[PDB]
């Protein structure tokens, strides 16, 4: 069977666990309590598809997920709103005190109890899945349980299970925004989990989605629900191959062996093209060479950086909807012609090519507008190096003075290892400098 | 100064026979030169060569004012570095001597330990005692309380004194100079010693034997008339030869506190500090003779706290690092306090008991060392590296050409 | 689950804590019985933060009166809200301090502290686990000052690892009704830079101010600056009882706005606050309460921020909103005030956001602020205090009490210390 497990931690991924699940009950026509009206109307296929769901005997549809807040304020509104009898109780809720912000507590004093109640809950629902794996863990930098308590869980499955891919979902920092003023040492330790034990990281930025938001979207004041929704259209394009049929099937391994060059590179970009809303969903004709043209915008990346100061070094397209191959080699071809986007040279074929038939499906009360074909790139550059660079002259600026690490400090940390963090970064800031220069003959 | 710093000194454990053969000696520590170090993790086939992300080498240089191998003996260790000051103290001058350090790292060896090879604090004793030979008062009647105040005792506080020592000498009772005289028959010379204990940032008397379960010493931080700080009810003890000081403190020690570690093995988990107060009263006396300090910090080593992520020790781990750490910051005002710099800073010595306690040392009225001890064996590299991080004078990185693999 | 203990102390104490406690009440829908009687569902939620359940269906407040003299006790138990409150929990003596800080921390203090200190294990024993501690009090009193300071010791000795907040009320420079205020509160501010986690300063002046300019009241009491404290005091921990899109609590307010542990002196500040007739001439918007909070005329603190540099502020906001907009105004203001904002902290401004607003409002915000220009308030304490101690004005009541007068000039010269603390950010480095 084709089978991934989603872990959702912190405040961040609880609520991008929300919107995805969302979407996922709705692609796979599941009612909010787990029944499905359409499998016993039709009495045949798994439309209840083992990717997300597992059935048990009187037809409900359980999530292959968990995931965990170290404070009860996030999750038992899941408790409490509308999909509460869709998930299992184990929605493990540990938040007799939170982690205040801070990477320590997460990781060393309060992340601790927890750990064992997770492990186990992923290995039951691990022992269930008699077939393929990969784990989606979705969390964000510059909190203490999206940084500390991560870090320690995927510590602990690259030993239990190792061979088996971990994708992630992280909320980077923005370049100006913030909501904290000890992110930067919060995103900085968590480099180490970033790098070891991950196979693929994809980050995201609130500032990047909320310009998507307001100038394609149309909408002057945004909150994270939109957000949510993008990213988990964003999941949904990514895992769409492993639930339906398509001229041309992308499973993880293929998506990682065709993205990832080195073993240190593992940090691409993510891009949903036909991004428009409903009144604008008219006026255009949204074909296959409008969103792939679309995709290479610098205005539409998910993360503030600059393609155009890079290189791309290997690129993802995954195409959904009434989509034909011809149009698509036609696109790759036009994007080739043009030389405002530069590719490295030990990398001269650098497209991998996925499409898949069945379309998109809107949300009811979302604001992204119905489509007849879609495309999700990912692609690997080194003009992500740019959104690390920034963030560590914070760092600086806050290490010099010994700003804020007392906190730190007194639950059970070393001072040195911000130093060691902050090398840490700086090596694999000079790798991303190396890649991109030419072949010397 | 003559770019004082704080005179930090490196001291290096030799190899042991039982862990030399488990192959512990895999080029992770050498020294550069006597003011230089480096330090090299334990790569290739002494860890997993496999994945390896950019630890190639990784390569950091140290800097110290002085680096003492195992060569050194603990007799010639300590006549290059404390002599002179053991001199400074007699002189009128006030001192300290931080030490700082890891299990088999041998601070305790160091400093104190085996009575044949004497260390730093056996040894300075033999030398005061020894140089004030023949000058030693025929009784107490003064008691150095404050660090510029006195007591005066009567016969029957004196007898009273003569009780309480030897109640403390007889219980818990088990096994384990001269020539270049400062100034004799004008001025007497009286030893009194001292020794307590930070622990949660509660100070805690160790002269007091085990009364009760209860440690009912919760010694409060006052200040004097002058301003400076002093530790409240803390009891003192007059000797009259190097064997009674040094036994009261292996009594003072019985009575620290220790606690068990992720190996088989015990440590302190308090800093402990030993005060040495010489009253020299010439033979006008006056009042509040001369006073003269040596003090003697042993740090409880900075342990990282995922492996002991098990009982309520955790906590005090916590606030054991929180000392250092402000401590360090200290020092590092007094390394900028020095004329290199014309911004200066405020020296944060109120942010904990330790730094409080060491106010007028920090401010100007005395002279700080600083030792750290280091186990030379690669399984401990890392802490190693950490200590050095604690103490080094500047740091280095090599770039370490061969690190950055899986890159071409 | 996360519960808070409260703890008052003197006139001034008790006065705000039955304000703040009819506010409380009011937010959960609990009547002076003890019944709740209110609608939503989420009211109940976390009722559980604040108060016990007895047995009916009886809520009784987490509430400590430190000491309730017969004078405040007629006026407590008499209130409209008086019933709901334990009787066990008033704990009292008889003739008190007298503005006299030796009194209530030496000789009269020491003799009841320990009731007060039964109760309040008797009160924490019975919790799941603990946030923290609450106190509110007046320094520039007696028994407020001096018994405070001894409860925030023995509660800190007993209950190292928990939070201590205090909300004090300082002493102003003009309005001043007493005599002897530099002396309290030069001891007071001594003995609670050592043993608190956050302290918010309320001055009476900014509070009059704040009632004269603002709305337009003609006859103010102190009902009204009860009334504002309260609201601060509900502002800070909206988000530990109420969902939101960004939750935060007293612990991630504290790591977030305290750089080294002895600056913890925080002004406090409300908004919206406007008068009944021209509440009709303004739209409530986000940019409208961002401009209420960081203006230096609403500030509860007596001092004015623009003599300073915010070292770190904080911003709950209560109300459905957009995250987008909040964080435009916050970098707006950050980058158009560019001059009162220390260089070697990237971001300052911290957000939380709760869903739940008051009963009557559509949106709110509470301001926390920390710069340097608080050390104003204690040079002009220091300066008042030298003025009575180079002759010794009234010094032979402290002394007649055990107490001697060096630790007077111990005081001093701490507080100055955290004066000279506070003075090395203001200067651009
Ligand atoms: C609509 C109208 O004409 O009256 C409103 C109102 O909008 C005004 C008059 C209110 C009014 O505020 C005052 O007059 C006032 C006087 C002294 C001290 C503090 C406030 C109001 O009293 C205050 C009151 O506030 C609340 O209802 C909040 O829930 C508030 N309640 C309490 O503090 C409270 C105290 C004791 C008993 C019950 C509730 C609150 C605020 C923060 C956290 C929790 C609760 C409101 C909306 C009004 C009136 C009633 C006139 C304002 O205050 C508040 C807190 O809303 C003053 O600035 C605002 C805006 C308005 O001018
Ligand atoms: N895009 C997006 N970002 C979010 C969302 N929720 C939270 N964040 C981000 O999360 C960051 C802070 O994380 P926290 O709110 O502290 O959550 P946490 O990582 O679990 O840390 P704790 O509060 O200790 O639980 C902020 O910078 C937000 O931008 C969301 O729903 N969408
Ligand atoms: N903000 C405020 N201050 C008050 C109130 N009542 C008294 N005060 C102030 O408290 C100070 C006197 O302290 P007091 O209450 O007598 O302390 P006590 O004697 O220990 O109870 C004066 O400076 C008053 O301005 C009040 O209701 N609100
Ligand atoms: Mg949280």
């Amino acid at each position: 069977m084709r089978e991934c497990i989603s872990i959702h931690v912190g405040q961040a991924g609880v609520q991008i666990g929300n919107a995805c699940w969302e979407l996922y009950c709705l692609e796979h026509g599941i009612q909010p309590d787990g029944q499905m009206p359409s499998d016993k109307t039709i009495g045949g296929g798994d439309d209840s598809f083992n990717t997300f769901f597992s059935e048990t005997g009187a037809g409900k549809h359980v999530p292959r997920a968990v995931f965990v807040d170290l404070e009860p304020t996030v999750i038992d509104e899941v408790r409490t709103g509308t999909y509460r009898q869709l998930f299992h109780p184990e929605q493990l809720i540990t938040g007799k005190e939170d982690a205040a912000n801070n990477y320590a507590r997460g990781h060393y004093t309060i992340g601790k109890e927890i750990i064992d109640l997770v492990l186990d809950r992923i290995r039951k629902l691990a022992d269930q899945c008699t077939g393929l794996q990969g784990f989606l863990v979705f969390h964000s930098f510059g909190g203490g349980t999206g940084s500390g308590f991560t870090s320690l869980l995927m510590e602990r499955l690259s030993v239990d299970y190792g061979k088996k891919s971990k994708l992630e979902f992280s909320i980077y920092p923005a370049p100006q925004v913030s909501t904290a003023v000890v992110e930067p040492y919060n995103s900085i330790l968590t480099t180490h989990t970033t790098l070891e034990h991950s196979d693929c990281a994809f980050m995201v930025d609130n500032e990047a989605i909320y310009d998507i938001c307001r100038r394609n979207l149309d909408i002057e004041r945004p909150t994270y629900t939109n957000l949510n929704r993008l990213i988990s259209q964003i999941v949904s394009s990514i895992t769409a191959s492993l639930r339906f049929d398509g001229a041309l099937n992308v499973d993880l391994t293929e998506f990682q062996t065709n993205l990832v060059p080195y073993p240190r590179i593992h940090f691409p970009l993510a891009t949903y093209a036909p991004v428009i809303s409903a009144e604008k969903a008219y006026h255009e004709q949204l074909s296959v060479a409008e969103i792939t043209n679309a995709c290479f915008e610098p205005a539409n990346q998910m993360v503030k950086c600059d393609p155009r100061h890079g290189k791309y070094m290997a690129c993802c397209l995954l195409y959904r909807g009434d989509v034909v191959p011809k149009d698509v080699n036609a696109a790759i071809a036009t994007i080739k012609t043009k030389r405002s986007i530069q590719f490295v040279d030990w990398c001269p074929t650098g497209f991998k090519v996925g499409i898949n038939y069945q379309p998109p499906t809107v949300v009811p009360g979302g604001d992204l507008a119905k489509v007849q074909r879609a495309v999700c790139m990912l692609s690997n550059t080194t003009a992500i190096a740019e959104a690390w660079a920034r963030l560590d002259h914070k760092f600086d600026l806050m290490y010099a003075k010994r700003a804020f690490v007392h906190w730190y400090v007194g639950e059970g940390m070393e001072e040195g290892e911000f130093s060691e963090a902050r090398e840490d970064m700086a090596a694999l800031e000079k790798d991303y400098e190396e890649v991109g220069v030419d072949s010397v003959e | 100064d003559t770019s004082e710093k704080v005179k930090v000194y490196l001291r290096i454990r030799p190899f042991l026979t039982s862990e030399l053969d488990r192959q512990e000696d895999q080029g992770c520590v050498c020294i550069e030169n006597t003011e230089t170090l480096v330090l090299q993790a334990p790569k290739d086939s002494f860890a997993l060569k496999s994945n390896e992300r950019g630890v190639g080498q990784a390569t950091h240089k140290f800097t110290f004012s002085q680096i003492f191998g195992p060569e050194v003996g603990q007799v010639a260790f300590f006549n290059l570095t404390m002599k002179e000051m053991v001199k400074d103290v007699l002189k009128g001058q006030n001192w300290l001597i931080y030490t700082y350090g890891v299990t088999n790292s041998g601070k305790t060896y160091t400093i104190q330990g085996t009575s044949k090879d004497a260390g730093i604090l056996p040894q300075s004793l033999a030398l005061i005692f020894n140089s004030l030979q023949g000058q030693l008062h025929p009784t107490p009647d003064l008691k150095p309380l404050l660090s510029n105040e006195v007591i005066w005792l009567d016969s029957k506080q004196i007898r009273q004194e003569e009780m309480k020592k030897l109640s403390l000498l007889i219980g818990g009772l088990q096994e384990e100079d001269t020539v270049p005289v400062s100034v004799p028959a004008d001025i007497r010379f009286s030893v009194w010693i001292s020794f307590f204990e930070i622990y949660n940032e509660l100070l805690y008397d160790l002269l007091e034997p085990p009364s009760h379960q209860h440690k009912r010493q919760t010694l409060r931080l006052c200040e004097d008339q002058n301003g400076n700080p002093y530790v409240k009810d803390l009891n003192w003890i007059h000797v009259r030869d190097v064997e009674e000081a040094w036994k009261l403190l292996k009594v003072g020690r019985k009575n620290q506190s220790f606690a068990s570690t992720h190996m088989n093995q015990q440590s302190s988990r308090s800093h402990s500090i030993f005060s040495i107060r010489i009253l020299h009263l010439q033979g006008e006396g006056d009042i509040v003779p001369k006073i003269s300090e040596l003090s003697l910090c042993d740090l409880a080593g900075s342990e990282r706290c995922k492996h002991q992520k098990s009982g309520e020790r955790l906590k005090e781990a916590g606030n054991i690092n929180t000392s250092l750490h402000t401590l360090g910051r200290c020092i590092a005002a007094l390394r900028q306090n020095q004329q290199n710099r014309s911004k200066q800073n405020l020296i944060p010595f109120r942010d904990s008991k330790l730094t409080r306690v060491f106010q007028g040392f920090f401010t100007g009225r005395g002279r700080s060392c600083m030792i750290v001890n280091v186990n030379p064996c690669a399984s401990t590299y890392d802490e190693t590296l950490h200590a050095a991080k604690f103490s080094a004078l500047a740091s280095q990185l090599v770039h370490a050409p061969p690190v950055h693999l899986g890159i071409p | 689950m996360r519960e808070i203990v409260h703890i008052q102390a003197g006139q001034c104490g008790n006065q705000i804590g039955a304000k703040f406690w009819e506010v409380i009440s009011d937010e959960h829908g609990i009547d002076p019985t003890g019944s709740y009687h209110g609608d939503s569902d989420l009211q109940l939620e976390r009722i559980n933060v604040y108060y016990n359940e007895a047995t009916g269906n009886k809520y009784v407040p987490r509430a400590i009166l430190v000491d309730l003299e017969p004078g405040t006790m007629d006026s407590v138990r008499s209130g409209p809200f008086g019933q709901i409150f334990r009787p066990d929990n008033f704990v009292f003596g008889q003739s008190g301090a007298g503005n006299n800080w030796a009194k209530g921390h030496y000789t009269e203090g020491a003799e009841l502290v320990d009731s007060v200190l039964d109760v309040v294990r008797k009160e924490s024993e019975s919790c799941d686990c603990l946030q923290g501690f609450q106190l509110t009090h007046s320094l520039g009193g007696g028994t407020g000052s001096g018994m405070g300071t001894l409860l925030i010791s023995k509660i800190r000795e007993e209950y190292p690892d928990r939070i201590m907040n205090t909300f004090s009320v300082m002493p102003s420079p003009k309005v001043s009704d007493t005599v002897v205020e530099p002396y309290n509160a030069t001891l007071s501010v001594h003995q609670l830079v050592e043993n608190t986690d956050e302290t918010y300063c309320i001055d009476n002046e900014a509070l009059y101010d704040i009632c004269f300019r603002t709305l337009k009241l003609t006859t103010p009491t102190y009902g009204d600056l009860n009334h504002l404290v309260s609201a601060t005091m509900s502002g800070v921990t909206t988000c530990l009882r109420f969902p939101g899109q960004l939750n935060a609590d007293l612990r991630k307010l504290a790591v977030n706005m305290v750089p080294f542990p002895r600056l913890h002196f925080f002004m406090p500040g409300f908004a919206p606050l406007t008068s009944r007739g021209s509440q009709q001439y303004r739209a409530l918007t986000v940019p409208e309460l961002t401009q209420q909070m960081f203006d230096s005329k609403n500030m509860m603190a007596a001092c004015d921020p623009r003599h300073g540099r915010y070292l770190t502020v904080a911003a709950i906001f209560r109300g459905r909103m957009s995250m987008k907009e909040v964080d435009e105004q916050m970098l707006n203001v950050q980058n158009k005030n560019s001059s009162y904002f220390v260089e070697w902290i990237p971001n300052n401004v911290k957000t939380a956001v709760c869903d739940i607003p008051p009963r009557g409002l559509k949106m709110s915000a509470t301001f926390i602020g920390n710069s340097t220009a608080i050390q104003e308030l204690f040079k002009r304490i220091s300066e008042q205090f030298t003025a009575m101690f180079r002759r010794k004005a009234f010094l032979h009541w402290y002394t007649g009490e055990g107490m001697d007068e060096m630790e007077f000039t111990e005081a001093e010269s701490n507080m100055n210390d955290l004066v000279s603390e506070y003075q090395q950010y203001q200067d651009a480095t």
